[PDB]
RNA sequence: GCUGGCGACCAUAGCAAGAGUGAACCACCUGAUCCCUUCCCGAACUCAGAAGUGAAACCUCUUAGCGCUGAUGGUAGUGUGGGAUUACCCAUGUGAGAGUAAGUCAUCGCCAGCU
RNA sequence: GAUGCAGUGUACCCGCGGCUAGACGGAAAGACCCCGUGAACCUUUACUGCAGCUUGACACUGAACUUUGAGGUUCUAACUCUGUCCCGUGAUCCGGGACGAGGACCGUGUCUGGUGGGUAGUUUGACUGGGGCGGUCUCCUCCUAAAGAGUAACGGAGGAGUACGAAGGUGCGCUCAGCGUGGUCGGAAAUCACGCGUAGAGUAUAAAGGCAAAAGCGCGCUUAACUGCGAGACCCACAAGUCGAGCAGGUACGAAAGUAGGUCUUAGUGAUCCGGUGGUUCUGUAUGGAAGGGCCAUCGCUCAACGGAUAAAAGGUACUCUGGGGAUAACAGGCUGAUACCGCCCAAGAGUUCAUAUCGACGGCGGUGUUUGGCACCUCGAUGUCGGCUCAUCUCAUCCUGGGGCUGAAGCAGGUCCCAAGGGUAUGGCUGUUCGCCAUUUAAAGAGGUACGCGAGCUGGGUUUAGAACGUCGUGA
RNA sequence: AUAGCACUCUGCAAACACGAAAGUGGACGUAUAGGGUGUGAUGCCUGCCCGGUGCUGGAAGGUUAAUUGAUGGGGUUAGCGUAAGCGAAGCUCUUGAUCGAAGCCCCAGUAAACGGCGGCCGUAACUAUAACGGUCCUAAGGUAGCGAAAUUCCUUGUCGGG
RNA sequence: GAACCCACUGUCGUUGAAAAGCCAGGGGAUGACUUGUGGAUAGGGGUGAAAGGCUAAUCAAGCCUGGUGAUAGCUGGUUCUCCCCGAAAGCUAUUUAGGUAGCGCCUCGGACGAAUACCAUAGGGGGUAGAGCACUGUUUCGGCACCGAUGCAAACUCCGAAUACCUAUGAGUACUAUCCGGGAGACAGACUGCGGGUGCUAACGUCCGUAGUCAAGAG
RNA sequence: UAUAAUGGGUCAGCGACUUAUAUUCAGUAGCGAGGUUAACCGUAUAGGGGAGCCGUAGAGAAAUCGAGUCUUAAUAGGGCG
RNA sequence: AUGAAUACAUAGUGUUGCAAGGCGAACGAGGGGAAGUGAAACAUCUCAGUACCCUUAGGAAAAGAAAUCAAUUGAGAUUCC
């Protein structure tokens, strides 16, 4: 089916968001610009593996 | 042997605060599956098409409209 | 008294048919220069204007044609007590739906123009 | 299924010899059947151990010569001999000594892989109109559901164990489906144009409740599919589940008022334990660290028997056993009468004509309680039988004999219906049979009830314990 | 159970059995002997299948244990740095290269080892049947003999005798 | 074919003369024969020409004593008196279904009093009974899918009650309502009327809703 | 359940909710913001023995604070007091 | 004292003297060591180092004078409450 990874902040707080996503249609990792709460800030967070 | 024999939980909708009763804000009035009912004035509405009271006040029903639709508001 | 905008109300208020309106208003109307626009097109949206017409449209009036509203009386159902078991009867309270007579071509509010 | 209840009939009090129809007679807490998170023994490609057997490493375990870490040849001194001789010693044990044959092998200890019903401990779900076989077990939608909520059956019908970075947010914008007319291929139905009437289209997906500010359909920009929360409610045994205005920070789209805490909504799911990953102004067994632990976020389940007993589990018993149940099956009784048997109503037609002498289609209405069944009320601290024998008693829907009506009744016969229960109503061959077929009789060889009458009156051939065999099924018991 | 038959194991300190061992039976026996297994005088005989499981014999390819411990990653501190921090050696936690047997995978044989021994359609001058063919699948598709049988549901099969 | 060793048939016996016999018949009777005395093999063991046979009238694991007062959601039983109150046989979950746990229902103590109930009046939502054909299906007869007549529906609705349910106000009547604690029992129900599913509009049948009675209640 | 469901032939005697420890609630008594000792000593139910226990303060996983405390960027809001 | 293989010896043999063995309550020390049961099944676990078997003391036995604890640098051998 789909499946899950996580979405890394990119300030290098070690914040992440989790979600789920279609290999097959979605070959390229993600990114997308998000709320990062521990600078306050929106910052860029970026696909990795869920481990 | 039988293919049926299956059923789904009740979900306990219906009416839940009548006409002419006073309430509270945020006080649930109608349980509903769709909008058998609309919101007027001071009653909100919610993702699963329930509606809630916004201010504290008296339950009034009526049928108004081009449409005919019933609508249920908060007179305070 | 006519016209426009915004509301109340949501058919007794609606559809259909027939007929009227240009002073102002509105509508068509001119073409596309700059604003703006079309998965093409000045058709719509937009701009800049008055050479024509109330033709269309919109409004106003008439008509019960379609529709809509609708009694009175009776019937069905039904709470309580009693009597019976194809689902009725009595006392008492309540009382439709359909149909019949009949009604209807709405009624109000705020602002602004033209007599 | 009554000596003891009701109504009624009969009946003076008490022995003795007989008899076994009843006292659901006595005897043994039913052995058949079901249940208990009972037992035992047996089986196996059920689970998990162990013995036994086997593999390699290390130790007991040494020496000298060759060849490409390993192999080959030789030796004796560890070690072997259930081989010979000598002594203890009057001794086929044992010990010591001398030989001989072997020899760093074999064998043993620790560790280790394999095999392992040989042996051992256990497991092998529940619901269920008895149990088994079949089906089902969690979630969503409609009906049953009696106009608030809720509401059962192995009741009637369908779906789910997902999808989507756009199919989410926002600003702006747009209406479907069908039919008719014309128009190249082109038509039943592709695309174009104009009308007519009309929500009948669509909404990722099943159904329901909804959908014009469209919740349906497009385009540009975008990430609110945000973080901290959260007044107040719905639902509710708990554990859980649901709706939510508003406040702060950071955003997106709008000129703006504003809208946005995923998708029209309701299914798309899994507690706890144990572990993995990121972070952490927590803890840190003398102290400083560290390991480990805590907190925040997140990952690993068809645990689908879906509140999930273990990380880990199938069968047989007729060789059997215990605790229970008439809470629950097989016999007989009871309720019922679908089925069964018997009767009646209408009457197309058949009968050379002629519905009704005799039959009688399509349909309808009853009776009985001999069949097959349904239910599970009595009995599981026992109501203990398929047939035959012996002995019966009752019903009449009459087999014979008796009395009648009609006839498609000339007579003799026959057909059909009515009355009638007094008496009577075969012996054999085959088979365990009841039944059935056959032979030969008789006036006739009737149909039924009586715990399918009768086993404390007889038998014991059949069925249904323990032995053995065949066909068939199973790896096997 | 039996005499008879067959298969297989056992070279002697035998195989096998009892036992924890010592030891004992086998046997004061020695393959014309001893143990296990099946069949059951005698007569005629005993067909096909090694795909499965087992047993026996090969092969040295793949996989694998203990043991061994090459590498890599951390903890700690002398020292070095204003600091952030860096940081040898020594101890220590962890990772795990290489070597490494049997077994298993693989190849043959073996049924008087455990076991197995099939289907669907046509076809000869009357009719019928099918000597004879068409094929599909297996490791192979029942030879001799027998047959309503201790085996046959239908079934009290059909015919003959009594 | 006697003794001796066996046990094929039948009657009797079955609280026997006898916890396996008597009687009349029956088989072997120089052999794989019968028998005395004394020894050996001991319980998951022995022995077995094999029946799970035998191992002291006991055998799918002997007997005795200990663990031991094994455990038993099962059955039985549970002993003097009076007074007051008084259930349930339901929901949810459960290797759960005849057990148990939370809730519902009973009792006792404390707190607190009109916050409670019956009835009247007023406000409110509904989609059942009935009815209807406007949608979805289905039905008959005409005319030309439509038009005119005509029926039906748990999973159809243009409509639509009585009752029931929620709220506010009020008279009268009544020890009502609520909160906090100690103790429970119960989770096998039955029949009858009404509304239904299932069954044949069968059952003293079965499963729900609702009321009464029994249960636990005599006359 | 008269039940034809169980048990009892009869009498006399025996025969089944106990004991220890801990804990909670209720009555009652002492003392009271306090209450109380245990082992042990003691010619001993006395008198000594204060170690310990309960109450007097919560919040938080914890470090920590404390009539407050936790969560948060927040003195906002909210939870326990 | 005597005395092999075997030379010296040793093994072996004999005499004398001394000692031991067996029984019996509980308690002690040591060598082996279950299952019923509970987990509402059961295998880890429990029961439990219990029951039982074996060896062996004393009036008691065992232990005992820190290569022990503690964490203000303090305590000071065993045993029992
Ligand atoms: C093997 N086991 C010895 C066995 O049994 N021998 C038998 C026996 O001596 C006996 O048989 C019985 N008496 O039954 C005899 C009849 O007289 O027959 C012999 N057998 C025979 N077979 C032979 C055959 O066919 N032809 C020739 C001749 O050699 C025959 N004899």
């Amino acid at each position: 089916m789909r499946d899950k990874i996580r979405l890394v902040s990119s300030a290098g707080t070690g914040y992440f968001y989790t979600t789920t996503k279609n290999k097959r249609t979605m070959p390229e990792k993600m990114e997308i610009k998000k709320f990062d709460p521990k600078i306050r800030q929106h910052v860029i967070f970026k696909e990795a593996k869920i481990k | 042997s039988t293919k049926n024999g299956r059923d789904s939980n009740p979900k306990m909708l219906g009416v839940k605060v009548y006409g002419g009763q006073t309430v509270t804000a945020g006080n649930i009035i109608v349980r509903q599956r769709g909008t058998e009912f609309h919101a007027g004035a001071n009653v909100g509405m919610g993702r699963d098409h329930t509606l809630f009271a916004t201010a504290d006040g008296v339950v009034k029903f009526e049928v108004k409209g081009q449409f005919g639709r019933r609508y249920v508001k908060v007179e305070t």
